[PDB]
């Protein structure tokens, strides 16, 4: 229950009571500022790493039978037909079958 | 590099016709800005009031 | 041919403030501050 | 977690900040055939 | 720097080696218009062989 009653000759721990709740006030508004900006911060880079992490365990997969194209695309030296780009989606790729 | 003086990051361009230093000014005024918000929100968001 | 890899977007002008970045744009966001 | 309500409550509260917003992204940025995640969503 | 060297790699492609050291070379002379074109982000890629 915040708010307390004090009389006209309790100025100074009134005061007291109120130093508390702005004290405490700047502290939670600063962290609550600080926390929202940090973890936004982080988890914008958290998702910008999710689909690089994504574009690279396809680059790992693929290796030597595609090549990249520089816009976050990979192209192949084989035909590609359904179930090939499944495979890739799936994490089952079967690199030793197909070559240039 | 020591040499480059015209921004955080950048190229040295080493051809037969010469090198030079030259920042890459997208990578360094997007950090240079990164930087300048971060310091501004450490102090920026701190309250102050009479006490 | 290829496949490219990527990642949603929407229509969302809902907009939040970062560390290094101010007025950037989210697809999702959630209000932690009740107002009401 | 944080409400900015009025700053004298009675009951099991949220904590009062001195704030207008306080938004976490969820989402991705939402940057506005041909390319994939280099370019945009 | 690394996000810069990438995106400086992944324009120059096959037509460069890389170094070890955080630099690249050309497998072709590459002059003022070229190098200004990896620092631009307009290396002309199709035009340049080994
Ligand atoms: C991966 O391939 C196997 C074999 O065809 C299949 O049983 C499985 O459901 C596939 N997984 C996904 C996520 O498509
Ligand atoms: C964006 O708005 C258009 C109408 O102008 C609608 O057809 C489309 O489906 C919407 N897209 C998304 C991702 O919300
Ligand atoms: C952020 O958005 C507000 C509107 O809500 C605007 O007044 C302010 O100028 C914007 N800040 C920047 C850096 O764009
Ligand atoms: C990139 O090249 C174009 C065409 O020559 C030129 O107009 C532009 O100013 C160059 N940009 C930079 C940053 O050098």
């Amino acid at each position: 229950a915040v708010g307390k009653e004090f009389s006209n000759l309790e100025r100074r721990l009134e005061n007291l009571n109120k130093k508390m709740e702005d004290g405490f006030l700047d502290v939670w508004t600063y962290n609550a500022e600080l926390l929202v900006l940090m973890e936004n911060e982080r988890t914008l880079d958290f998702h910008d790493s999710n689909v690089k992490n994504l574009y690279d365990k396809v680059r790992m997969q693929l290796r030597d039978n595609v090549k990249e194209l520089g816009n976050g695309c990979f192209e192949f030296y084989h035909k590609c037909d359904d179930e090939c780009m499944n495979s890739v989606k799936n994490g089952t790729y079967d690199y030793p079958k197909y070559e240039e | 590099w020591q040499g480059m003086v015209d921004g955080w990051y950048g190229y040295h361009h080493s051809n037969d016709q010469g090198s030079g230093y030259a920042a890459d000014k997208e990578s360094t005024q997007k950090a240079f800005d990164g930087i300048t918000n971060k310091v501004n929100s450490v102090i920026e968001k701190m309250n102050t009031q009479f006490e | 041919d290829q496949i490219c890899i990527g990642y949603h977007a929407n229509n969302s002008t809902e907009k939040v403030d970062t560390i290094l970045e101010r007025n950037v744009t989210v697809t999702h966001a959630k209000d932690i501050l009740e107002k009401t | 977690p944080f409400h900015n309500v009025h700053p004298l409550t009675i009951g099991e509260c949220p904590k009062y900040v001195k704030s207008e917003k306080l938004v976490l992204a969820t989402g991705l940025r939402n940057v506005p055939a041909i390319a994939g995640f280099i370019e945009g969503g």
